[PDB]
């Protein structure tokens, strides 16, 4: 899979390498193809993976991660050239390449054929982005936000590195092929007991577990809008495939193990979805949204059922796109106000009616309306949970009524109402904007229409 | 420790005799690549340092980080080659001198081991 | 336009850029020549050809 | 000076809709902000979109589904003119299996 | 009271405090070369007797 | 607008003898901008002799 | 082992305290230091003697060429420290505290 | 000092370094030793003022204590078995005040604290050689005689110096003391893995040291010795500064960095052994010494800090003399990961 | 060879090229006074070279293109809006003083590697010695705060310490009503607004504190106005000195050569100019920083080394 990894290590010198007024457009033009040629990864297998090479392979779960990769870089290269447009051409190159560099590593992170490897790339990832955060974001706090962000994550994940390498001694191997097919039980151990907790918390950690979820806000609302994109879109669904690569070990150990974190996810699931309604910052109630869907993923993927799977699978790409077209609309209004405050603008669906569909749009796919595949992976996690505990109904019932709650709360105090009377530079939505929405919501709908190619390998 | 003391070794070499039976890196192997690619990094920043134009400052002196690069790397893969051909061939001389320590044991089918099963539900 | 005329010659330094050169082409030519060395020794101990 | 830096004022925001009342918000020169639209609209919308959305419905059924429902056809014709089962509770044949001879 | 106050203060606020006291009680020396080389006879005093009576 | 970037009152917290200012620490000053400590003015006592008159 | 070397590796111990423990001047702890020489000297030459070794016996002569060298690398610095402060006092040898 | 007189003492403390690598006898390790300090003590002092002569005086007498155990232990290993080639140290008690004197020679924990006091009284130049070249010599000596080392000595003196670096460095903000705080806790790194294989400690030895050089390179190219005096220098050189938060990401560890690579193989080597709970607490110390680096990134690369009005007319000046092989050890400090495999031709 | 260590170690002295002639020589005296004909005077007889008096683009004149720069980009700082509104709150008058002091102590080194290196002579029209007697007189005026005379005290302390003072302090003396005069007579409007107590202040600086100062390590020859014009008796009157109080006679081949390595090397020598003293005259934010400085790069032949920029007419860049 070379032909996807080489061209973007050839968008580094043509970025380089282009006019100062062409930047831009080269990113965007060659990203877009790049994406195209991405997208032939979806013609999976039913029984195997696709085993490129001896370090590279592909199979259903790992494509449709891959092209929403390749298919995000220009929606991020889009939303960035707004506000960089006073910024000197070297550091808009230096912003492009670390943008390149990210999509280079996530690319080659989703295939990684032994654990290692993949262990090189999922950290790596947090360069790019730390640098990102902490050099183009517009606050004083996104020093502390880009802190969080990397001891959160290391600390989690150094204890994964201990447990990675002490398998490969006693094993042999750490290819995820022969892992699978030598996979052996766990005995109920201290010592595994502890070696379960290496392999699990550093993905926790990513996904992020309710308690260790800290790091993400600050992250999220300190973060460019690029950066944030990247964050809510692939960034935490590194934990999920994470955990969904390296429990075929685990168990059976994962039974009695997994009580703490399913307790966790789900009341962290109603926690974090009530804190939605009380929230002043929009892109701080963005990134609490994230933070209940990806309890759901944790909660799918510690049940370890085949629905289980297929849903975590179908809400990480919807939860991916979601939240990228959420802080992009959130965007918009910011630039043209300079606030994140919610209630300093509004009655916006007056003055931006175009902008006002794609907003009431978004809330409708944030709150699972069927049938978009937000939905059909949410519903499916909610049916493995039923089967795995009748009980989980209450609190997935819960969620649900929580959820259209602070979603249309959202929708009503920012687009509805009256416009605040004093704000007056208030300018028509550009073509830039638009196009940006429309090519966030129309794959999701294309998704919906044929559901197969983002249910994961146990379809 | 481990291998700095072996039989019939002379101390500096670098590269011994018995290396030779061994095929040598291919002059496109992708790690003499990479070296080439460092050398060229080198001089990229060597230009930058003194404020120079990056790409098109000294050729000469890119040039010569590059070859310089990739001539180390040849003798450097070598080496490495050798000093994996030896481990090898020491451990596989060990188990072949020391049978009881390295048994083969009895081949079993699935048909036959006992594995528990552990439901999921 | 410089006040001084910048010691690092307006053209170049030949002598230097000379055995910069010279010295790029004899590593490579030797690496070549080794390369061709290595891989006759090796075909003749293995037996190969 | 009851002040600490010679600091530059914070500067207002350039609407680009001033200078080009149809500014596409993409760049300052009209030239390359119309050529920066035609190109995300055209390798976004007409290329990506909607010729990769035509490649992925007529992707070739490697995942072997229709050969899963014509062999399930033959077996269930095979079977139910035979008087089979039409499925055993034993995946594999037990003939080839070696139980433990006792587990008392 | 949870995410502002509780879990600020379990995880990464507890780490800071304990780390910034370390590093205070650490780095604050007297830059005297007296106290330096009295630590440095209880250390050899603790490894002769310690370390080295297990042999 | 622009983004913010460290002020005179933000870099003076690095500027001190230490990170983490404390009550012992607190009359340490930092060394001086090139490391040439001012010559302490000791004064010099000379031998004071009575030579004679015996 | 015989009662003398009980005697030279207490006196080793005795001298590596007294330069470990600091008082004020500077000029007793380089006191130690060769004290601390001598003990090894002393040492070296008993087991040098004891056990016929017949080229060992320049060894001894080394360590005293070397040790001469440190004493007169400590008085050096004495100097100068003195020139600086007026004193050889250890107390004073305290600006790299900050 | 004369250019002469320089070169001579320069390459005396090399020729020691050399004497005590190339010995098979304990004296002439004793000599190399003796003779590196010598030739050393000058050095410190090139350029005179009262802290330099503080930091010679300290050094002079850290080694000479150091001098005299090591030369106790050789004559009383002489004593238990008389044999004068480096070897297993037959003797146990010798052992351990030969394992003491090296380390204390080093600067591990407990030893420490003459470190810090050193490197910020000198000048960068011989802060330089003294983090770099001192120590192969006395890691030169431990890699001789690992197999008779005792591990619950060596690995409790390596954690504490990993434990007391990663503190002490929190506290700081003059760059030399932070330089020997991140020394003191690599020190610690490379002596964990001693006594399990020398070939880790090696390689260790060698990123360390081309990181090492790259940093006080680059704080010589931008004459800044304190975090504030560094933070002036993205006004004046920009590509220097990125340069160097590149490198201190890469001191840090963070992967796919150069410095990842050593913690890596060090890990790896103990978990080959048990040795499962000292890794997971050595990685967990690294934390520390990662803070304060992107500390000294956020103040010196990240972020602008306010300049003053004079920098205009150092905006019109070159760099007189330029080190040679700064590009080639930023290179070789970051982008060298992929060739980790080479580590073979070390053993 | 450019010089260095390996220059010094094989050949090169140079107390084999200091002539007896050097006698590096500073005029000092009050605004508006023949000084400056009086140093070219000198310097034509003696066969010395002449530095014409450091103004506040004077480093412009040694980099690049002798052309001046734009205020902005270079100074930052005006010696008119001195003269008008000498108590601005924007900090004019420290910024003016601490630029002119770095481009003094920028010429001094020019004037002391000149020496060094060709043995010839220099005069020199003030220099960093003298510069604190403006200091004093706008502090005393109530032009600038006390801070200010506290860094001023601390840069000079840490940079004119690493240098020799001049041979030869020629004053010449004119008294304060008539520069006054003479400034009347002038034709500059700017000038004119120069009240009598500062120039009585820098007077009594120069007076009071220069002349005793230079007095235990230097030569000085004190004239008045009508004894300046006639430049041949005070160049006949230098000949005729005895240059034995200072340390000049204390110099050796290695003080030489570490001077000499300290005055090229124009960044070593204005290191300590810019250290981290947050005074809000002269401290610039990090904005204003960064436009300035990206507008300085843009300049033709400022944006590379000075042999590499291609507009400006350099040829031959990849073979470089
Ligand atoms: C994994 C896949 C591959 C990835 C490998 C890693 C990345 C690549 C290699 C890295 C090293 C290579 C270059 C390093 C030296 C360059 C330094 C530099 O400044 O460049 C300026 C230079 C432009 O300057 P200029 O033109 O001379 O004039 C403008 C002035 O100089 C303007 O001068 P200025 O003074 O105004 O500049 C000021 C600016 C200058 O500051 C900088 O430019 C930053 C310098 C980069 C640091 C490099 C350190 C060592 C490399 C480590 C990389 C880490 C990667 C791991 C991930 C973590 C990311 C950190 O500083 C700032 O403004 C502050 C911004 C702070 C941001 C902090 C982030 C910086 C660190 C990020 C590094 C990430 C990699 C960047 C790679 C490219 C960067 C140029 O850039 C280039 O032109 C070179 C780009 C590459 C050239 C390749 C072209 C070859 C031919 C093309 C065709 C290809 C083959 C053809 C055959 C096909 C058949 C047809
Ligand atoms: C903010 C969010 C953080 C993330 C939260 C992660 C939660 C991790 C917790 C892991 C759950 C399981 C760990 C222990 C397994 C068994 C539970 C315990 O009760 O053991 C009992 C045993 O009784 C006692 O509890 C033994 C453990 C006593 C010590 C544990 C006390 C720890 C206090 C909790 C601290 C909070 C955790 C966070 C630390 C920062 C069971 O009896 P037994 O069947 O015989 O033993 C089974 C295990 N065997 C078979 C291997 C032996
Ligand atoms: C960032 C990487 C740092 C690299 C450091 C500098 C790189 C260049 C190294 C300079 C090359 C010349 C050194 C030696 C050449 C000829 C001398 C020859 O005799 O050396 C022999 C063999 O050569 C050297 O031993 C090996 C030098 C190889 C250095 C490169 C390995 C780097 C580690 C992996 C990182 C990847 C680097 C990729 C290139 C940048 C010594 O054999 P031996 O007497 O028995 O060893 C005694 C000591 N032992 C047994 C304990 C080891
Ligand atoms: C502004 C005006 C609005 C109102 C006017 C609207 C105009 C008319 C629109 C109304 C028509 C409704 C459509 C009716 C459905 C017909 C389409 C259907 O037949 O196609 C589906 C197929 O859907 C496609 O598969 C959709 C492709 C999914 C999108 C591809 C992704 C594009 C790249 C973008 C990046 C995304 C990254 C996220 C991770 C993937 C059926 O699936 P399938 O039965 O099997 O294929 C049939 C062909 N076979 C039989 C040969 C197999
Ligand atoms: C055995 C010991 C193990 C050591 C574990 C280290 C974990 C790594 C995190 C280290 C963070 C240390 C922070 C610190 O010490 O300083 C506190 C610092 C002082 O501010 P300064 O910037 O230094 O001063 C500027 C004002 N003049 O206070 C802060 O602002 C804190 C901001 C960042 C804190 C980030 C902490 C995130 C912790 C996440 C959990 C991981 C902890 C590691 C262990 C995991 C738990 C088992
Ligand atoms: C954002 C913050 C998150 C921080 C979470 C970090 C902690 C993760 C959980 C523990 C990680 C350390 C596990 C050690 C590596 C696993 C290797 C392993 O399991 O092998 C075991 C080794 O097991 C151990 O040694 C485990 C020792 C644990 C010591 C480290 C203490 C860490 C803190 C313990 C409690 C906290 C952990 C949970 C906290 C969750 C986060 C709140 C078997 O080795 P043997 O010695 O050969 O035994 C069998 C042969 N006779
Ligand atoms: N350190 C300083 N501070 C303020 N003004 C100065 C300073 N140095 C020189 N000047 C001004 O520069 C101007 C020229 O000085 P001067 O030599 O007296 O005139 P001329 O060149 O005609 O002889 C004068 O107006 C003087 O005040």
């Amino acid at each position: 899979m070379l032909k996807i990894i080489i061209p973007t290590t050839m968008l580094l010198p043509m970025t380089w390498m282009s006019k100062h007024n062409m930047i831009w457009i080269n990113a965007t033009v060659h990203s877009l193809l790049i994406s195209l040629i991405s997208l032939s990864l979806l013609n999976q297998l039913g029984e195997n993976s696709l085993n490129f090479s001896l370090t590279f392979f592909s199979d259903s779960l790992s494509a449709p991660l891959l092209v929403l990769t390749t298919w995000l870089l220009p929606l991020m290269l889009m939303a960035s050239q707004s506000h960089l447009s006073k910024e000197t051409t070297t550091r808009k190159k230096l912003y492009i390449t670390m943008l390149i560099l990210l999509q280079l590593f996530l690319i080659m992170t989703f295939t990684a054929t032994e654990l290692i490897l993949f262990y090189i790339l999922f950290e790596a990832t947090l360069v790019p982005t730390l640098i990102i955060i902490t050099r183009w974001g517009n606050q004083t706090e996104r020093l502390n936000a880009g802190l969080y962000f990397l001891f959160y994550t290391l600390a989690g994940s150094l204890p994964l590195l201990v447990a990675l390498v002490y398998i490969q001694n006693t094993t042999g191997s750490l290819n995820f092929l022969i892992i699978h097919y030598w996979s052996h039980p766990l005995s109920n151990s201290w010592s595994n007991i502890f070696m379960w907790l290496a392999c699990i918390m550093a993905f926790m950690v990513k996904m992020p577990l309710y308690g260790l979820h800290l790091w993400l806000p600050k992250a999220h609302v300190e973060a460019p809008i690029a950066g944030s994109m990247v964050l809510a879109a692939v960034l935490l669904k590194l934990g999920g495939y994470g955990m969904m690569r390296i429990t075929t070990i685990l168990n059976p150990l994962t039974n009695y193990m997994a009580y703490p974190f399913l307790m966790l996810s789900m009341w962290g699931m109603i926690m974090t979805s009530s804190i939605c309604l009380r929230q002043t910052d929009l892109k701080s109630l963005i990134a609490y949204s994230s933070v209940s869907h990806m309890a759901l993923v944790i909660v799918a993927i510690m049940i370890q059922t085949p629905w289980s799977f297929m849903g975590a699978t179908a809400l990480m790409i919807a939860h991916g796109l979601t939240s990228s077209m959420l802080f992009c609309l959130a965007n918009t209004n910011y630039e043209r106000v300079h606030s994140r405050t919610m209630i300093l603008a509004r009655g916006l669906q007056t003055l931006l009616p175009l902008m006002a569909t794609w907003w009431l749009v978004a809330s409708l796919t944030n709150l699972a309306l069927p049938p978009s595949i937000n939905l059909i992976g949410e519903l499916f996690i909610i049916t493995a949970s039923f089967s795995w505990s009748n009980i989980t109904i209450i609190l997935m019932g819960m969620n649900m009524m929580i959820t259209a709650l602070y979603s249309l709360y959202m929708l009503i105090t920012t687009q509805r109402g009256k416009y605040t009377h004093h704000i007056n530079n208030i300018k028509p939505s550009f073509t830039r904007e638009n196009a940006l929405m429309a090519l966030h919501i129309l794959p999701l709908l294309l998704l919906t229409l044929n559901p197969k190619m983002i249910l994961g390998p146990l379809y | 420790t481990m291998m700095s003391g072996r039989p019939g070794r002379v101390p500096l070499q670098f590269l011994p005799n018995e290396a030779r039976s061994l095929p040598p890196p291919k002059l496109t192997d992708p790690r003499l690549v990479y070296m080439g690619f460092l050398g060229y990094c080198s001089g990229l920043i060597d230009n930058a340092i003194r404020r120079r134009p990056v790409v098109s400052a000294g050729l000469h002196r890119q040039l010569l980080y590059v070859t310089s690069f990739v001539f180390f790397g040849y003798y450097l893969l070598k080496r490495q080659d050798y000093m994996y051909a030896l481990r090898d061939h020491d451990m596989f001389a060990y188990v072949k001198s020391h049978p009881e320590d390295f048994p083969e044991k009895d081949k079993k089918t699935y048909g036959e081991i006992l594995e528990e099963f552990h439901p999921v539900r | 336009k410089f006040y001084i005329r910048e010691p690092p010659h307006g053209s170049p330094d030949w002598l230097k850029v000379g055995l910069t050169l010279g010295t790029s082409v004899f590593l490579w030519i030797y690496l070549i020549k080794q390369h061709k060395e290595d891989v006759l020794e090796y075909k003749r101990r293995n037996g190969l050809e | 000076p009851t002040i600490r830096l010679q600091e530059d004022p914070d500067p207002e925001d350039e609407n680009l809709y001033e200078k080009n009342p149809d500014s596409h918000g993409y760049d300052k020169d009209p030239i390359v902000d119309l050529w920066n639209m035609r190109v995300v609209f055209f390798f976004g919308f007409s290329i990506v979109l909607v010729l990769g959305s035509t490649f992925v419905a007529y992707l070739p059924d490697y995942r072997m589904q229709e050969w899963a429902r014509r062999e399930a056809e033959r077996l269930v014709k095979y079977r139910e003119a035979n008087g089979l089962p039409l499925m055993e509770s034993n995946c594999f044949d037990p003939n080839k299996i070696q139980l433990p001879e006792d587990e008392d | 009271l949870l995410d502002l106050i509780w879990l600020e203060t379990i995880l990464p606020k507890t780490t800071s405090f304990i780390q910034m006291k370390m590093s205070i009680m650490v780095s604050n020396q007297k830059g005297l070369i007296k106290l330096y080389f009295l630590s440095f006879l209880i250390t050899i005093m603790i490894s002769m007797t310690l370390f080295n009576y297990h042999e | 607008a622009r983004q913010w970037q460290p002020d005179v009152e933000w870099a003076e917290q690095f500027g001190g003898a230490v990170m983490y200012p404390t009550k012992e620490t607190a009359h340490w000053k930092p060394p001086p901008w090139n490391d040439v400590d001012p010559p302490k003015d000791t004064l010099v006592s000379n031998l004071t002799l009575n030579f004679g008159p015996q | 082992m015989p009662l003398v070397y009980m005697n030279i590796i207490m006196a080793f111990a005795i001298a590596l305290a007294g330069l470990l423990m600091y008082r004020s001047h500077l000029m007793s702890s380089l006191l130690c230091l060769e004290g601390m020489m001598l003990s090894l000297f002393i040492m070296s030459t008993l087991i040098i003697l004891n056990t016929h070794f017949t080229l060992a016996n320049m060894m001894p002569i080394i360590l005293l060429v070397f040790a001469a060298c440190e004493a007169a690398l400590g008085l050096s610095l004495l100097v100068m420290v003195s020139n600086t402060y007026g004193t050889d006092y250890v107390q004073n040898l305290n600006l790299l505290q900050c | 000092m004369n250019p002469i007189i320089y070169t001579t003492l320069i390459m005396t403390v090399m020729s020691g370094t050399m004497l005590v690598m190339i010995s098979s006898h304990w004296l002439l390790i004793w000599i190399g030793f003796e003779m590196n300090l010598l030739a050393m003590i000058p050095v410190l002092m090139k350029n005179f003022n009262p802290r330099a002569t503080e930091a010679a005086t300290k050094y002079f007498l850290t080694q000479a204590t150091a001098s005299m155990m090591l030369m106790m232990a050789i004559i009383i290993n002489l004593l238990y078995s008389g044999q004068w080639t480096i070897t297993k140290m037959f003797n146990p008690v010798a052992m351990t005040m030969m394992t003491m004197a090296l380390a204390m020679k080093l600067g591990l924990s407990p030893f420490h604290f003459w470190v810090p006091e050193v490197t910020q009284g000198i000048s960068l130049q011989a802060g330089l050689l003294l983090l770099t070249w001192q120590k192969l010599a006395p890691l030169s000596v431990l890699c001789q005689i690992s197999q008779s080392i005792n591990p619950n000595l060596m690995l409790t003196m390596a954690m504490l110096s990993i434990l007391i670096g990663g503190w002490g460095g929190l506290n700081q903000t003059q760059l030399r003391k932070i330089m020997a705080y991140s020394s003191i806790a690599h020190m610690g790194w490379m002596t964990a893995v001693l006594p399990y294989n020398t070939t880790m400690t090696i390689l260790n030895l060698l990123i360390y040291i081309t990181m090492t050089l790259a940093m006080f390179m680059l704080l010589i190219h931008s004459s800044a010795t304190t975090t504030l005096s560094l933070s002036h220098t993205w006004n004046k050189m920009p590509v220097i500064t990125s340069l160097m938060m590149v490198t201190l990401l890469s001191m840090g560890g963070l992967p796919p960095l150069s410095g990842f690579m050593p913690k890596w193989m060090i890990i790896q080597e103990m978990t080959k052994n048990e040795s499962i709970i000292m890794p997971t607490l050595m990685a967990m110390t690294a934390l520390l010494n990662l803070y304060f680096y992107m500390r000294l990134a956020y103040s010196s690369s990240l972020t602008m800090f306010p300049s003053t009005n004079n920098m205009k007319m150092k905006w019109q000046f070159e760099h007189t003399k330029q080190m040679k092989l700064l590009p080639t050890m930023i290179v070789l400090s970051t982008l060298v990961l992929p060739m980790t495999p080479a580590l073979s031709s070390l053993n | 060879l450019q010089y260095g260590p390996l220059a010094f170690v094989l050949g090169e002295r140079t107390t084999r090229k200091l002539t007896e002639t050097s006698k590096v020589i500073t005029v000092d005296g009050n605004i508006c006074s023949g000084k400056g004909r009086l140093a070219r005077e000198i310097a034509e007889k003696l066969g010395l070279r002449h530095f014409p008096e450091a103004g506040i683009h004077y480093a412009d004149s040694t980099t690049g293109d002798g052309k001046p720069l734009d205020v902005q980009l270079s100074g930052n700082c005006s010696l008119e809006k001195f003269y008008d509104d000498p108590k601005s709150n924007d900090g004019n008058s420290y910024r003016l003083q601490s630029w002119l002091y770095a481009s003094r102590l920028l010429q001094y080194a020019d004037a002391l590697e000149h020496l060094l290196s060709t043995g010839q002579g220099v005069v020199l029209e003030r220099s960093i010695y003298s510069d604190f007697v403006f200091l004093e007189a706008m502090y005393r005026q109530g032009f600038i705060r006390k801070q200010c005379v506290e860094h001023y005290n601390e840069v000079k302390k840490v940079t004119a310490c690493e240098y020799l003072p001049p041979h030869v302090v020629v004053y010449v003396d004119v008294p304060v009503p008539e520069i006054q005069s003479r400034i009347q007579k002038k034709g500059n409007p700017h000038e004119m607004k120069i009240t009598a107590a500062y120039l009585q202040d820098i007077e009594n600086a120069y007076k009071k504190t220069f002349l005793p100062e230079m007095s235990e390590k230097c030569e000085v020859l004190q004239y008045s106005a009508r004894e300046a014009e006639d430049a041949e008796k005070v160049v006949e009157d230098i000949e005729y000195l005895k240059c034995d109080k200072g340390p000049w006679p204390d110099q050796d081949d290695r003080t030489f050569h570490r001077l000499r390595m300290l005055v090229q090397n124009k960044l070593e020598v204005l290191n300590y100019t810019t250290i981290p003293v947050y005074l809000p005259e002269i401290t610039i934010g990090a904005h204003q920083s960064d436009r300035v400085f990206q507008k300085f790069t843009e300049l033709p032949g400022r944006k590379y080394s000075p042999g590499y920029n291609e507009d400006v007419g350099d040829k031959w860049i990849w073979l470089k």
